[PDB]
């Protein structure tokens, strides 16, 4: 059934890293995008 | 000019994903959707590749299964895996239902009924599709839903024949459902683009609940990248449960070869199919059971018809929320209820759970709605 | 909110549609017949008797 | 898409023709500042104010004369490329995309 | 430096779109074989339960 | 009558490099977009694998 | 938005401190789920009002994204809230009650 | 329908923008996460819990109910 | 208002069939199109129902075939029948190609290349799909196209493995193609709605060849009813050859069970697949043969690129027409050419037929175009 | 009709695109490499040597 219980096990290891790498890198990128929108200043200054 | 603007197929495209203006306030409620399709795609994808090897032949059942499993390298992985992934699709499915619910998104009918088609569709489309393994669980259980084919007055006998192909479930079925699976996914797909365009029409709601025209951006970058994220989250999910403990969710009765004489003790549905079979065995009558079944989602249709409050977001409606997570309590409640075989306490237990479903939705949730209204005073 | 269509006005509307309503209803019913030829009704059918 | 793209077009697309054209532009115009009494006047004023010098007719016509379209491609890239200069409409700006779009447009996927 | 990493490696690397890409795959090699290797090391220190067997299998 | 507006302070959100009115991002930018670009390419090169 | 209505409209005041609306400083009227009646109702809205509800709405979106809320001080003054539409709205309630009325006729 | 430019009516308002590379990705990251985080969560908790309470009470409870109900007695 | 105008899905609909303004001058060139889709639908329909029983299992091949035939009542009819119907689809297919040709409709690119996708797509989609019967003809012939999988330098060995699944065609294939069929039809479908919307965009041409805005009506009643007609014409066709002499078109080698050791004399393609295999065996080199193959339709793409004349309708271009029906002569010519097994006269015969294909299209047809132009003097 | 883009103008256009053209070309090629790792080229790869 799971001889790759060895082999597949191996892959899982890299997975642990990929996310830990990407997941941050991903999240970053997301923030990297959204950041400006975060801080926006839009003014309600109705005339008079 | 800008081909992005210009190209007609693109003209759809930009209009679809790209140029798409969308509520800026948008909330994580999203992700699941693309997931599902990704899921769906992968679903097909894998199934396809799966199909590529797998045979669905009577003698081949466990046989090819071994060839598709014991032989099949990563047929291990792809097989058992994306098999689990199905269940994941169910996960975001029920989830997503929640999404609309606490959303209260029920405002958009054709969408709602659409995903209702998606609902029962997903249900059996699985079930048949699911059963394809023809495993001892799915086998005596095949005698089960096979015995579901007989319900009607004057018909089922002839029906569960026609359904069943004849005097019982058979290789007849094997082909029958086997195909039925082969077809239905496509149905899901076109259904999808359908409900999709339906969406793009109205646009759609917002977790805020206010008219969105105030604030919109395209999915790119925002909802786009966000989506990419949630995808990675998925591969975490799927590629996790898969990657680590594939069998964790299983029921050993599957790996049990179908043994026509067997009929063992258990007879349960999938964590996907779970909450039903409890609901099924709950009542002591045929169409009670069924009409209940279709009356759960159908019930949800009524819920859109039952929509009451002068405000969309239950966010502002706390007592409502009590009914919300409470209703959920009734739900996974119904799970663990099914989580027992027929038992003395359980009898009463689920027996009341139904009332809840009828109350906690049809009464207590609507009654709740009226109440909150009364309180509203504005 | 049946009161919306409940009024001697829409009442009269119904009074109009009624005979037609009978008509289309018959359409459906007979359709079930010939389509099905379901034995249950099929029996009473003389010379449409098939044996 | 015009503007930045034209800029993009610019940043890439140089053909000496226009270079010579706007050369003649700056030539005619070149008069039109030099030409005119007050334009020449204030021209002196900021001329030393900033400069302290006056780009002579053949000095300004020199660096001018020196004009180089290689520096168009390159120098263009030097100042221009990958930046966030000014854009201001007035009125209902919805066609203003985001900095995440409009200024994503500040970047070129044309390459 | 790191300013020419960020910058020159934008400029002399990440600037040109292609160059950014060629850089990308250029990594795809090194990363690929490397993580392959060190990964194998992880599994290696993990067990020594087989395929080290040959010497024990007396590796005929 | 129309000109009186003003704008807010970015500091709380501001990354360090821009802190000063003293200096030109003529240096900074390439470094900033550099770091980000780096991160991005990390996501591209890794994802490629 | 005061104690009976800080319990009850304190689902909108104390329990929209919990359910958010007024502690989010929302506009009571603004909470009505958009409907057709609501729609043209707003179409008839007053102008200076329209601006007001606008800034309110947008801001709401703003902190919403920010997933923050204004100072609890800045959290809206209880009671002390004009029913903005309700004259206009309720007027329309009579309207659609009128179209609805002769409609019934 | 939507897209833009037929969109909607906005009079007498104003904006401010900033380029992305400007900011820092995580100002007060841990700091700001905060009982800010507990502000959302903790804010919701009371609203959340009771049903789940009943749950653990249940699967625990009935778990005992039937579980014991599986025991055999004398006579 | 008018829901016909109003309803969004309908808004498509009316925009699609119903409200659709269309050239009044429109000509019978039409019919085939809906036919095909009807065909296609029926195709699916039958296949589906066919699938419903049929099993595509290795031991089951002729076996289930009997169960699907010798057992199967109207599996007789539906089976052999709509099997023929496939060929009919090919009939209107090549026809339709003609339609554009004497039409010269090549004006619309994305349409043309679209139906090119439709072309090779239809081709193999059949072939794999077709071969599914796994019959002695399709069997040793399976060794044939199976031997087609090997063409490339350095690859085919490994390729015709990967294609073939391995050392030969196998049950490996059986699953493989079997699915491949299951999939591709869908592909055809979405492709269809694609090319369709593409059409609705430009609108499209007219047998007259003049700008159509002068005259238009909706398909209803006109093109509608007309379509209904041509449909009846179809059921005449299909329901005829089916209804009367089902086996007429067959090659007995089919009913011959696959006999792995057999390799009998014939090895031909379907009246559908016909004109190819001649073209195949024609040349003495690998990629000559293939590049020719894809270069027939691909050639047709070039033909749109090769479009020359200052007038659309060959109707006004008689010498052109000579090249047209003449080219056809080269075509069914190529058929009867394939209509012989390898033979002395044939060698030269087809050997020239190719030149024609290259001349009668690529040269003599284009050369013709230039000529007619010269004559035109206007 | 190559004369359309044949002129010292568009000629110059090419002169521009050329180095870039090299760049994207390289992109494709290397892609084939790493993607494939095809033995044919793979051999020459030192320390990318996998055995
Ligand atoms: C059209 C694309 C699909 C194809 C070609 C496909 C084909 C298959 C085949 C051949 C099997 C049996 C082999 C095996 O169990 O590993 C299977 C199992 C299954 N797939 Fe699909 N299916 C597809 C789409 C779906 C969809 C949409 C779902 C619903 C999420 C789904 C959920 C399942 C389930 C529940 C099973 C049985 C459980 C198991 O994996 O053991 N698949 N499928
Ligand atoms: C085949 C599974 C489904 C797919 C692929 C699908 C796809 C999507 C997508 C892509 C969105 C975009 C916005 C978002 O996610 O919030 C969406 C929103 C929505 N879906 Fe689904 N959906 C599916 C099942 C359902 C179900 C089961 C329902 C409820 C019966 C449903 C009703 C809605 C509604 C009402 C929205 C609007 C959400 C909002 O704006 O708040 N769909 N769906
Ligand atoms: C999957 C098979 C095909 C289907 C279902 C299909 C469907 C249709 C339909 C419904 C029309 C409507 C008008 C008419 O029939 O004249 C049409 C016209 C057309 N089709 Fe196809 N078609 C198919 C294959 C082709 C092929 C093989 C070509 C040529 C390579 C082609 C190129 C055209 C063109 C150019 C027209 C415009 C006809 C005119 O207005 O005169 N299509 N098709
Ligand atoms: C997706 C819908 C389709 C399904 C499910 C399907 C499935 C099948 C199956 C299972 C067979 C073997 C059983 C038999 O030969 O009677 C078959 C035969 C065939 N069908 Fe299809 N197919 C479909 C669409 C098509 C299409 C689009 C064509 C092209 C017109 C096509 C033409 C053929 C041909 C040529 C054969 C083999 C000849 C024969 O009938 O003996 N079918 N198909």
């Amino acid at each position: 059934a799971e001889p790759e219980h060895d082999h597949r096990k191996r892959m899982g290891l890299k997975m642990l890293l990929m996310m830990g790498l990407l997941l941050p890198l991903v999240y970053a990128m997301k923030r990297h995008k959204w950041s400006v929108l975060k801080s926006r200043k839009l003014a309600y200054r109705p005339p008079k | 000019i800008n081909i992005r603007k210009t190209h007609p197929l693109m003209k759809i495209v930009n209009n679809a994903f790209i140029d798409l203006p969308a509520p800026s306030n948008i909330s994580s409620w999203w992700n699941f959707g693309s997931l599902l399709g990704i899921c769906l795609i992968l679903q097909i994808l894998t199934g396809l590749f799966l199909a590529m090897h797998y045979t669905p032949d009577t003698t081949t059942a466990f046989s090819s299964v071994t060839h598709i499993c014991r032989d099949v390298n990563y047929g291990w992985i792809i097989r058992y895996m994306h098999a689990n992934g199905a269940s994941m699709f169910f996960i975001c499915l029920f989830m997503h239902v929640g999404r609309g619910l606490y959303y209260g998104s029920y405002t958009f009918l054709e969408t709602w009924n659409i995903g209702v088609i998606l609902l029962f569709a997903t249900m059996a489309t699985a079930f048949m599709g699911y059963v394809l393994p023809w495993g001892q669980m799915s086998f005596w259980g095949a005698t089960v839903i096979t015995n579901l084919l007989s319900a009607i007055p004057y018909i089922g006998t002839n029906l569960v024949e026609w359904i069943w192909g004849g005097f019982s479930v058979d290789k007849a079925t094997l082909t029958r459902f086997f195909a039925f699976h082969f077809i239905s996914p496509f149905i899901i797909a076109a259904l999808a683009m359908v409900h999709l365009l339906f969406l793009h029409e109205t646009g759609s709601n917002n977790p805020t609940g206010i008219p969105s025209d105030t604030d919109k951006i395209p999915f790119h970058p925002y909802y786009t990248i966000k989506d990419i994220l949630g995808a990675i989250l998925l591969i975490l999910i799927l590629m996790l449960l898969v990657l680590f403990t594939p069998d964790l969710l299983g029921d050993p009765d599957n790996y049990t070869p179908a043994n026509p004489l067997n009929t063992p003790p258990h007879i349960k549905p999938e964590w996907y199919f779970l909450f039903a079979y409890a609901i099924l065995r709950s009542i002591p009558n045929k169409l009670g059971g069924v009409l209940a079944l279709i009356l759960s989602i159908l019930v949800l249709v009524l819920m859109p018809l039952l929509h009451t409050s002068k405000q969309r977001s239950m966010m502002f409606r706390p007592i409502s929320q009590c009914m919300f997570w409470i209703l959920v309590a009734d739900l996974l409640t119904l799970t663990w209820i099914g989580g027992q075989p027929v038992e003395h306490p359980y009898i009463i237990i689920g027996q009341l759970a139904s009332i809840m479903y009828i109350l906690l939705i049809m009464v207590m949730m609507p009654v709740a709605s009226i109440i909150e209204n009364n309180l509203l005073k504005w | 909110m049946l009161t919306r269509f409940l009024g001697p006005r829409y009442r009269q509307l119904a009074r109009n549609w009624v005979p037609t309503a009978q008509l289309w209803g018959a359409v459906g019913a007979v359709g079930l017949v010939w389509a099905t030829d379901w034995r249950l009704i099929l029996d009473w059918v003389p010379y449409i008797n098939g044996k | 898409f015009v503007l930045q793209g034209q800029w993009m077009r610019l940043c890439t697309s140089a053909t000496e023709s226009e270079v010579v054209r706007g050369k003649n532009l700056l030539r005619n115009a070149l008069v039109s500042h030099l030409d005119g009494t007050t334009p020449v006047c204030e021209d002196i004023g900021r001329s030393l104010l900033t400069y302290g010098r006056r780009i002579p007719l053949a000095e300004w016509e020199s660096r001018i004369a020196e004009v180089d379209a290689r520096v168009v491609r390159e120098v263009c890239s030097k100042y221009f490329y990958d930046q966030c200069p000014a854009v201001a409409g007035f009125g209902p700006i919805e066609q203003l995309p985001d900095y995440n779009r409009i200024r994503s447009g500040m970047f070129w996927l044309r390459f | 430096a790191a300013p020419t990493l960020t910058a020159r490696l934008y400029s002399l690397l990440f600037r040109r779109t292609s160059t950014f890409a060629l850089t990308i795959v250029v990594g795809a090699l090194f990363f690929e074989r490397a993580f392959d290797q060190g990964a194998d090391a992880i599994y290696e220190h993990i067990n020594e339960g087989k395929l080290w067997k040959h010497i024990k299998h007396k590796y005929e | 009558s129309h000109t009186d507006i003003k704008v807010p302070d970015f500091s709380d959100y501001r990354r360090p490099e821009v802190l000063d009115s003293t200096k030109s991002s003529k240096e900074s930018s390439e470094a900033r977009k550099g770091f980000s670009y780096l991160i991005t390419a990390t996501t591209t090169v890794g994802v490629a694998y | 938005v005061s104690a009976s209505s800080k319990w009850l409209e304190g689902i909108r005041k104390w329990y929209y401190n919990a359910a958010g609306f007024n502690k989010l400083g929302l506009m009571r009227d603004d909470t009505i789920h958009e409907n057709d009646d609501v729609k043209e109702a707003i179409r008839r809205l007053p102008e200076n009002l329209y601006d007001d509800r606008v800034f309110r709405i947008k801001r709401a979106l703003d902190l919403s994204m920010r997933q923050q809320i204004l100072p609890k001080e800045q959290w809206t003054k209880y009671e002390e809230d004009k029913f903005y539409l309700e004259p206009y709205l309720k007027e329309v309630i009579r309207e659609r009650k009128e179209r609805e009325e002769w409609a019934k006729k | 329908g939507r897209q833009f430019g037929h969109l909607t009516r906005v009079r007498h308002v104003i904006t401010y923008s900033l380029s992305p590379f400007e900011q820092r990705a995580f100002p007060h990251y841990f700091s700001k996460g905060i009982p800010n985080v507990l502000r959302r969560t903790r804010a919701c908790i009371l609203r959340v819990a009771p049903p789940f309470v009943v749950f653990y009470l249940v699967y625990t409870w009935g778990t005992q109910e039937f579980e014991k109900s599986k025991r055999k007695n004398p006579a």
